[PDB]
């Protein structure tokens, strides 16, 4: 699987938690993900071909 | 089109530090002195004379 760790548009800053999330983690509390909504392109044909 | 707030998250951006620390010395002195002592007494009395 790919690997999510960046927030910024560009893959440079990565994705912070703070104290207390942590803790929680700790505890053996586990993080679920959703998906929102999904960006996508169709094909189609031009003049060219 | 409206936005909702559910919930407010609060991060404190605080610095917190321990430290721990062990320490082990020895010392060795060596003493020399000398003294000097003059005494003078006086006695008067009446014993038998």
């Amino acid at each position: 699987p790919l690997a999510l760790n960046t927030m910024d548009q560009f893959n440079a800053r990565l994705i912070p938690i703070n104290y207390d999330q942590l803790k929680k983690l700790d505890s053996g509390k586990q993080i679920k993900l959703e998906t929102t909504q999904v960006s996508g392109n169709y094909g189609t044909k031009n003049s060219q071909g | 089109v409206g936005v909702g707030m559910e919930n407010l998250i609060i991060s404190t951006n605080e610095h917190a530090s321990s430290d721990q620390g062990k320490t082990v010395s020895r010392a060795t002195t060596n003493s020399k002195t000398d003294a000097n002592t003059v005494g003078v007494s006086i006695s008067a009395g009446y014993q038998n004379g």
